[PDB]
RNA sequence: AAACUCACCAGGUCCAGACACAAUAAGGAUUGACAGAUUGAGAGCUCUUUCUUGAUUUUGUGGGUGGUGGUGCAUGGCCGUUC
């Protein structure tokens, strides 16, 4: 299945698999360059 | 809400006169819009900066892509 | 096939100002061997340079 | 350096003698 | 402004052959606006017109004789652009074509100081 | 001898435009030729050392400003010892910032590019390779042929030099006419080695780097007319007792075939 | 340890065509001692809008003269190094 996965066929030496859970909290303050965002309003719960 | 003018330091210090107007503010690359009151005192408008994508000691996953998978 | 050319001989005249080229560098020298001024300098020379010894 | 070498770690600026800290067993 | 005989022997000699140096500066846009905004102190004119739509208002200094203001005329029209930098550089080896021009504005005047400024007072008698 | 409100201008100059970053600047330094004594122009240049920005864009004190005499301006002397400083005052010899910005289009008027700020070369001490280096100045500004016959009734009257005949190469497909008081300047090159009893001396052995190769090839390239006629077996030396293989047949026709300029 | 140091960064432009001939080349090609617009995140620079210009040089181009690309390949002494 295309989408339903975490890695490739690449079992069969290689990949331990790198889990990105997505796990997003809102950007609240005005202006943001590449780096602010994350650390704005992070209520912690 | 006026317009968000751009402003590019980090030891320059605002006076408290001018309620009622924005200007954007040095992030390190962007500019913050600041509605200006007079609820700033004497602190950096470069102060407005914690740069970076967050200091991972509680989620680390930016540090599992640096290890090693190997063949 | 240069035949005249002007002014090849020459090349309006600054050929021969390389090997003796202290001997040409005369033939404008002598005519402004000048003094000093505090009015020739500039007419108004008193106005224009007070600009530098306050940043 | 003195030109006899491709010497590129543990590099002198100080006192103008060209002579690594590593250099005073060698040089 | 245009030229005599003995500066046809100047010029035809001197500068129309100084192929190379070409102190000269040749109507169609500017030299009745050389009358108007003032950067013409030497003018060089042409007397074989058949080129000519602003040069019928440069003959307006051609047919007055300020008296530097000298008045008897040359023939060749195209001798810069045929010689000398508006056109054809026929030189030592050059074969060039560009349409040029007939009304010569000479400002500056490098060594050859008054061998070509022989233009200046010497015809209003 | 002076008024102490002209000598108190130019002595803490050296406060303000050491860092040259931004603002506008103070106006005591560029009064400096502003003022009509010229012996206190010249020499207050502070000439080779500064820090910031100077080999290609903007110095053009005297060159289309003024007249072409008295600065006419460059390549020999007068600021060698810094021309002389960016490829041999460093262990790899090698091109920086404060030797690139703002001279080398000085070149605008060159009429004013040969006396008068560097030029004298090739008589009293140059090495291989700087005119070469100035090659690069010739060869990408432009270069007139006026002085191409400059540079070939002049720079062979003089001790020899390979700078002379680098000129030769940048300037010999210009293509533009000889003066036949100057062709006889280059030719004198290779004959003296034997004697018949034209006898000859004893400067014998003439031998140069690859350039000496490219640039004995710029006199053998393409005529056959306008030279001294009798100079062909003269520079036909180089068949005969150096004799060439490669791009041998290559070299001889300056003076063999094509129609002369 | 301060911006520089200090090897890196958030955004801009001073500037590349010489050598030949080809379009315009001196009616402005492109030059400058200056007056403004000038600001890109803070600058000197430019000359369309005073006028030096001085024959010279502007460009879609390629041999590559430009090895101020040398990493050099060793070759020639000379001394860290190896003895």
């Amino acid at each position: 299945e295309y989408d339903g996965l975490t890695t490739a066929r690449y079992d069969d030496h290689g990949f331990l698999p790198g889990r990105e859970q997505t796990s997003k909290k809102a950007a609240v303050p005005k202006g943001t360059s590449d780096y602010q965002a994350k650390w704005y309003l992070d209520d912690v719960i | 809400k006026p317009a968000p003018v751009r402003t590019h330091m980090r030891n320059m210090i605002i006076v408290p006169e001018m309620i009622g107007s924005v200007v954007g503010i040095y992030n390190g690359k962007a500019f913050n819009q600041v509605e200006i009151r007079p609820e700033m005192l004497g602190h950096y408008l470069g102060e407005f900066s914690i740069t970076y994508t967050p200091v991972r000691h509680g989620r680390a996953g930016a540090t599992t892509s640096r290890f090693i998978p190997l063949k | 096939t240069e035949t005249m050319t002007v002014l090849d001989d020459q090349y309006d005249q600054i050929i021969n100002g390389y090997e003796n080229y202290e001997e040409e560098l005369e033939e404008d020298e002598e005519q402004n061997y000048q003094p000093f001024d505090m009015s020739a300098e500039r007419s108004d020379f008193e106005s224009m340079l007070d600009d530098f010894l306050d940043n | 350096q003195c030109r006899v070498c491709s010497s590129h770690t543990g590099l002198i600026r100080k006192y103008g003698l060209n002579i690594c800290r590593q250099c005073f067993r060698e040089k | 402004q245009t030229a005599e005989v003995t500066i046809e022997d100047a010029l035809k000699v001197v500068l129309r052959t100084a192929l190379v140096h070409d102190g000269l500066a040749r109507g169609l846009r500017e030299s009745t606006k050389a009358l108007t905004r003032g950067e013409a102190l030497l003018v060089v004119l042409v007397s074989s017109v058949t080129e000519a739509n602003i040069i019928k208002l440069v003959e307006g200094l051609a047919n007055d004789p300020e008296n530097k203001v000298p008045l008897i005329k040359v023939a060749d029209a195209k001798q810069l652009g045929e010689w000398a930098g508006l056109g054809k550089i026929d030189r030592e080896g050059n074969a060039r074509k560009v349409v040029g021009a007939s009304v010569v504005v000479v400002k500056n005047w490098g060594a050859e100081t008054d061998e070509l400024s022989m233009i200046m007072e010497h015809f209003s008698q | 001898a002076l008024p102490e409100k002209v000598i108190k201008a130019y002595t803490t100059v050296g406060s303000i435009l050491k860092t040259w970053t931004h603002g506008k600047l103070p106006k005591l330094f560029k009064v400096i030729p502003s003022l009509r004594n010229w012996q206190d122009v010249i020499y207050v240049t502070n000439p080779e050392e500064w820090s910031p920005h100077v080999v290609y864009e903007a110095t053009k004190l005297f060159v289309s400003n003024l007249t072409a005499k008295e600065s006419q301006k460059f390549i020999n002397l007068i600021l060698l010892e810094r021309f002389r400083d960016n490829i041999e005052t460093s262990e790899d010899h090698s091109l920086n910032y404060h030797i690139y910005r703002a001279v080398k289009k000085s070149l605008y008027k060159p009429s004013a590019f040969f006396k008068g700020f560097l030029f004298p070369l090739v008589e009293t001490g140059c090495n291989v390779r700087e005119a070469t280096i100035a090659g690069s100045v010739l060869a990408k500004v432009s270069v007139p042929a006026l002085h191409s016959s400059a540079a070939l009734s002049y720079l062979l009257r003089l001790p020899f030099s390979p700078p002379t005949t680098v000129f030769i190469k940048i300037l010999l497909d210009k293509k533009y006419a000889l003066p036949y008081q100057t062709v006889d300047d280059c030719v004198y090159y290779f004959m003296r080695f034997r004697i018949l009893d034209g006898s000859n001396g004893e400067d014998a052995t003439r031998v140069l780097p690859v350039i000496w190769h490219k640039a004995f090839l710029t006199f053998a390239q393409r005529y056959k007319n306008d030279i001294t006629q009798d100079q062909r077996d003269f520079l036909l030396e180089t068949v005969r007792q150096r004799g060439h293989k490669d791009i041998g047949p290559e070299i001889r026709r300056e003076l063999l075939a094509g129609a002369s300029r």
